[PDB]
């Protein structure tokens, strides 16, 4: 029993309209909606008994929600807010006590959008040295010049995902830790056998899908407008 | 051959106001009362705890505790459940027990009415609609029969605790449920005569209007109607023509009489 | 709140047992379950406990349920570096979808990996397009080290962070370091690094 | 919703200058909200005691209300009930042979 939520990441402004969106394809009755702030659990906010039925949790209060189906169950910030930034929990279930779970959405709700800036992405080949002296080759890639923080890194070699040998930052790190809207920095590593690093088959890439403006976000400033993206560098293996 | 009946009777108004009330019954006598306005169940008789230990109550009294909030809520929620099928205000009641049999039998009860219909029993190991009953309370009994645990509760009063607990009343309140209190009866008139007959205890009860040994089949026989010391009232009236009063009497027959029976003669 | 968890977080060596608490006033009590919640996932079922006196068990990880104490333990025997994680207790106050839920705040646990053969080295690393850009990487020193922030704000160093190649059975830490306004023998001074570092050319 | 049957009568026979208890049964309503007053010429008497609320085999509610009282040649008595199946309140009173 699979439950999907849309979008799984978020940016948004102050006064702006956000709706997050529960798929749901089980035949279940019953939907829910929570919120996990940190130092928390997760808490009720609305939930559904059916197709039209809506009915408030324990934090109510700045959402409205909304059942038009038995598939779906949409949660509405009409006029977003700070305090509203949080991870999102979407469930559902039969007449059964088990809320099955879907992946979460993180939202963030920023006061102005003028600092929002994309990733520049770059990948940086193994070290001959490290190849001779441990029969081992580290990639990193380096994200940086980007601002919130939202941002998924990935490994990606021969357009399949790559999971070992990989370690990301836990947190980016603050390029003017003085400034308090500060650019980010965040590094990961890649490592593989050095004979997978000879081999010049093998198509490495860093990706970094970076969350920013939408299609229909406001943008005043000269520069590019800083969408939701992504961002990646690239090398092929050599002897 | 006595019933043990326990009545509950819940009002809810709106979403946010209710209240559960609760009375038992040993045939015609009153043995507790759970008033909504009371964190614990009152006896009203000293012999109300039965033969159960101080410990057995207090685990019985707290089951009971934690009923009445999770049936509370449990309504509330099953309301936005079929919400707009059906809406406040509502009353509920249930009707739960058993008859005590000679030997060692018994036959265990649980009802329960919806706005003064019956509609629903526990029956074996579940929940189900009885005859007549509306089909929208198949998605209620549905979700009151997933809860496994309330099942095997609700069987274990039924089945065991019940006729258990009985048995022990039975012993401990002998001496009040052989109770027996005597008739008075007196005679009045608007032709209709009156006969009155009160303060009698059990319920069993024979009146009629005489002529010498002429039993009047004109007799008609009122309710039973209770006193408020435990124990019952009830008229005999006979229509007859003004004038024909002179040889009319009242007889009255009660085991509390032992054989010398009230004769009142107008 | 209804549900306290203990402890509010803990640090624990790879290969050693650990024991997360959850006690709860939440009456009626139906059932009992732990979640796992990675960093920045969802949350993965680990158990379910039903109950009166209760015990499971999931692999290495083992609970109990005791509603008449209203208290729960997790154990984890043998703990891997991928428990790191959150562990969250939920109690369920009916045997239906009558119920609410509520949930603990969860314990953090930091798994410290087992670095067998330490091989500490500070190498440079060049970038894939434009050839005269690059960053330090050290790598391979064992978790008794401590990479220590960055004092030239013109200098970045990220915190260590530990990688796992599955299918050799091997384990390493690294941090890395970067500037523009620089060289790999000077980047990692005003850390403690090991007197064995190699640092090659 | 059904209507409320009322029943007035004595728990002792009827004796000018004699107490007594006077005894309100009412029977056979739905819902259970009601209010009963019993009236000593047409006054409302303040020490009126209630029976606990319970229901018969038909799921109908029923309640007894019984006060102290002393009949006289001159004095009526009688139980007022509200209800919300009614318009008006329904009164019944003492025929002083019950
Ligand atoms: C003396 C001997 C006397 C014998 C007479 C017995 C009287 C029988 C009557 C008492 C019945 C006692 C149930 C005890 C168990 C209970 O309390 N269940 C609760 C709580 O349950 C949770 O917690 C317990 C804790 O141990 C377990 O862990 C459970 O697993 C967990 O879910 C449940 O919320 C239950 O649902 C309460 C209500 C049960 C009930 O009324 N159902 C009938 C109502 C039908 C209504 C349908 C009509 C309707 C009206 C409006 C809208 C839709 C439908
Ligand atoms: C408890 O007893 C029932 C049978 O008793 C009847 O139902 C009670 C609730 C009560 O109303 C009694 O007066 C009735 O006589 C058992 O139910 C049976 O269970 C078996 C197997 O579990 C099942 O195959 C049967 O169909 C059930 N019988 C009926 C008539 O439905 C129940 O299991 C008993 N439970 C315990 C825990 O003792
Ligand atoms: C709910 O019902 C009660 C009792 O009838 C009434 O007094 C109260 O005003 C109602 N409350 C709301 C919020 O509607
Ligand atoms: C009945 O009791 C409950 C729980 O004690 C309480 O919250 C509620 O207000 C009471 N209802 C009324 C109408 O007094
Ligand atoms: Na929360
Ligand atoms: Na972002
Ligand atoms: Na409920
Ligand atoms: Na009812
Ligand atoms: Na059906
Ligand atoms: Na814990
Ligand atoms: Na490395």
């Amino acid at each position: 029993a699979a439950v999907t939520q849309s979008p799984r990441n978020k940016v948004a402004v102050t006064g702006g309209k956000v709706t997050l969106s529960c798929n749901q394809t089980n035949n279940h009755n019953n939907m829910y909606w929570y919120r996990q702030d940190t130092g928390h659990g997760l808490r009720l906010i609305h939930y559904s008994y059916g197709a039209g039925s809506t009915e408030k949790g324990d934090i109510p209060d700045g959402y409205k929600a909304s059942r038009p189906s038995q598939e779906n169950f949409s949660l509405i910030l009409e006029l977003a807010t700070p305090s509203q930034t949080s991870v999102y929990f979407c469930a559902s279930g039969d007449e059964g006590y088990t809320q099955y779970f879907g992946p979460g959405t993180r939202l963030l709700v920023l006061e102005d959008l003028r600092n929002v800036t994309p990733p520049k992405v770059s990948l940086f080949e193994p070290s001959k040295a490290e190849i001779s002296h441990t029969q081992k080759a580290t990639l990193v890639c380096l994200a940086t010049g980007f601002y919130p923080d939202h941002v998924e890194l990935s490994w990606w070699v021969n357009g399949k995902e790559v999971h070992s040998g990989v370690c990301t930052d836990p947190q980016p790190l603050k390029e003017q830790p003085a400034l308090n809207d500060s650019r980010y920095s965040l590094s990961s590593r890649l490592r593989v056998s050095a004979t997978f690093w000879q081999n010049p088959r093998n198509h490495f890439r860093c990706q970094v899908q970076f969350y920013g403006l939408s299609e229909n976000d406001e943008w005043t400033q000269d520069r590019a407008k800083p969408v939701t993206q992504i961002v990646s560098a690239e090398a092929w293996g050599r002897a | 051959n006595y019933t043990f009946r326990c009545l509950q009777m819940s009002s809810f108004a709106n979403r946010s106001w209710s209240r559960t009330d609760s009375v038992v019954w040993l045939g015609d006598l009153q043995t507790h009362r759970w008033s909504n306005d009371s964190a614990t169940i009152s006896f009203t008789k000293p012999w109300s705890q039965g033969k159960l230990s101080n410990q057995q109550w207090e685990k019985l009294q707290h089951m009971f505790q934690v009923y009445r909030v999770s049936f509370t809520r449990d309504i509330q929620e099953l309301v936005k459940m079929m919400s707009p099928k059906e809406d406040y205000p509502i009353e509920i009641q249930l009707s739960a027990g058993c008859e005590m049999y000679p030997g060692n039998a018994s036959e265990s009860f649980l009802h329960v009415a919806f706005q003064g219909k019956y509609v629903v029993r526990f029956w074996g190991t579940s929940w189900q609609t009885v005859p007549g009953a509306p089909s929208w309370l198949d998605l209620p009994i549905k979700v009151l029969n997933a809860d496994q645990g309330t099942s095997a509760t609700v069987q274990m009063l039924l089945n065991d605790t019940c006729p258990l607990f009985v048995r022990g009343l039975l012993e401990a309140g002998k001496s009040d449920l052989e109770k027996q209190e005597k008739p008075v009866a007196w005679l009045s008139s608007v032709r209709q005569l009156v006969c009155h007959v009160s303060g009698f205890y059990p319920k069993p009860v024979w009146v009629m209007w005489m002529r010498g040994d002429q039993e009047q089949q004109g007799t008609h026989r009122g309710d039973f109607l209770p006193n408020a010391d435990e124990t019952w009232y009830l008229q005999a009236t006979l229509d007859v023509e003004a004038g024909e009063e002179a040889g009319l009497a009242c007889r009255v027959k009660h085991s509390s009489l032992g054989g010398q029976d009230i004769i009142l003669y107008w | 709140t209804q549900v306290e968890q203990s402890p509010q977080s803990l640090v624990v060596r790879q290969g050693e047992n650990c024991v997360l608490q959850c006690n709860y006033s939440v009456t009626p009590d139906n059932h009992l379950r732990w979640f796992k919640q990675d960093t920045g996932k969802g949350l993965v079922s680990l158990t379910v406990l039903v109950d009166q006196k209760d015990k499971t068990s999931n692999g290495r990880y083992s609970a109990t349920l005791d509603k008449d104490a209203k208290h729960s333990t997790l154990h984890i025997t043998a703990t891997l570096l991928d428990d790191t994680a959150t562990y969250i207790c939920v109690v369920g106050d009916r045997g239906s979808a009558l119920g609410r839920l509520h949930f603990g705040a969860g314990t953090q646990l930091i798994v410290i990996p087992d670095i067998q053969n330490p091989d500490p080295a500070v190498y440079q690393l060049r970038d894939s397009k434009s050839s005269d850009k690059s960053v330090c990487l050290f790598t391979d020193f064992d978790s008794q080290t401590n990479v220590s922030q960055s004092k030239d704000s013109d200098v970045y160093i990220t915190d260590k962070c530990v990688l796992d190649m599955r299918s050799m059975d091997f384990k390493s830490n690294s941090a890395v370091a970067w500037s523009n306004k620089f060289a790999c023998a000077n980047a990692f001074n005003n850390s403690i690094i090991p007197e064995d570092t190699f640092f090659p050319s | 919703q059904k209507t409320p049957q009322i029943q007035v009568y004595s728990r002792h026979p009827p004796e000018n200058g004699k107490p007594n208890i006077l005894n309100c049964y009412v029977t056979q309503f739905h819902p259970p909200h009601i209010e009963i007053q019993m009236l000593k010429n047409g006054k409302k008497i303040p020490k009126v005691e209630m029976s606990d609320m319970s229901f018969s085999k038909d799921w109908s509610f029923y309640i007894l209300a019984h006060t102290e009282f002393t009949p006289t040649e001159t004095d009526t008595y009688a139980c007022r009930v509200k209800h919300a199946s009614m318009a008006e309140p329904k009164t019944v009173y003492w025929d002083r042979d019950m």
